[PDB]
């Protein structure tokens, strides 16, 4: 099983090589655990270190917040957008809500992502978050089927994907946790499962400084 | 003279149904009112990107602003008829 390096400090060591190539990895965690940071850093490291273009699909945050928030880490995402190496694909909800008048699916979304991948020659994709898609539609059955169809299409295109979660079924799953200890924050990462391959087991501590910094392995 | 855009995926059945239904409505109960432009997201995804379309089919009233949207195959005719009255 080939893996794509993340260059997230410590991660390629506990995952033994990085993320399974051409497959979706689920990054799961409650609010505030660093899911978006992991998603952004996967694409950023992709572009700046390996010259692999990325697509960030956002179902909740405005691209303007994704950009402004990456700044504190020293990541200039607007420069990589201007250069054509990153594309943020805005699939956030329209403020007027969704008015339903019959059966539908999410064909336009899947065709947009596919078009973007081809236009930008992307080999990394981050989707943030699967949870937000489900919240957008009073039709859990539509969404669940469309996430599978999407994962299927991404994999046939050869790209490597992170999907974040707060539904979907995967054999690659990474758990992020943030525990309040007295009045300090104890953050951990665990690789729960990795597609019939080898990895270090259990929670490892990390800190947030210019990215996710995993240590003690 | 107001503009409707219907975003379909080719000849898939929800889109075939939506277009048949909408042409029927716009020739009867709405004879004079809207101009209809059909946009195939299988042929022109870049336009779905420009107009920020996720669901298929999507009916949008685009001109005059504000833009207002209905999603689905329009098999709920009365909900569609009521919705088009309010946008007119
Ligand atoms: N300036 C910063 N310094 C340190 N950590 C930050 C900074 N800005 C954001 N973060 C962390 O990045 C995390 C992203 O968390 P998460 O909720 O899992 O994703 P999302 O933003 O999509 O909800 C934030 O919750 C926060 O803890």
């Amino acid at each position: 099983v080939k893996k794509i390096p993340t260059m997230i400090e410590g991660f390629d060591d506990i995952s033994h090589g990085g993320l399974p190539q051409g497959a979706t990895t689920l990054v799961s965690g409650t609010s505030g655990t660093g899911k978006t940071l992991f998603a952004v850093q996967f694409l950023y490291n992709g572009i700046t270190i390996f010259n692999e273009p990325g697509i960030f699909v956002t179902f909740e945050e405005s691209p303007q917040d994704i950009i402004k928030n990456a700044l504190s880490f020293g990541w200039n995402l607007q420069s990589l957008i201007d250069q054509g190496k990153l594309f943020i694909l805005d699939a956030s909800p329209d403020p007027d809500g969704q008015e339903v008048a019959g059966d539908f699916d999410l064909s336009a979304l899947i065709e947009r992502i596919q078009y973007a991948i081809r236009k930008y020659k992307a080999t990394r994709v981050s989707i943030d978050s699967v949870t937000a898609v489900f919240q957008q539609y009073d039709a859990a059955s539509v969404v669940r089927r469309e996430i599978f169809r999407l994962a299927f299409r991404l994999a046939q295109l050869g790209v490597t994907t992170i999907m974040t979660t707060e539904e979907f079924v995967s054999d690659n799953v990474v758990i992020l946790r943030n525990v309040l200890e007295g009045e300090r924050r104890r953050r951990t990462v665990e690789i729960l499962k990795l597609r019939g391959t080898t990895h270090m087991k259990g929670e490892y501590p990390f800190t947030i400084n210019n990215g996710i910094n995993i240590f003690d392995y | 003279t107001a503009v409707l855009k219907l975003y379909v995926a080719g000849n898939t059945p929800n889109s075939v149904r939506a277009l048949k239904t909408l042409n029927n409505i716009l020739e009867k109960e709405f004879k004079g009112v809207y101009a209809l432009k059909v946009i195939d997201v299988l042929k022109n995804p870049q336009l779905a990107e420009e107009d920020k379309i996720l669901a298929t089919p999507t009916l949008a009233k685009v001109l005059p602003p504000p833009v207002r949207r209905i999603i689905g195959d329009l098999s709920n005719r009365e909900k569609v008829l009521i919705a088009l009255r309010l946008l007119a």
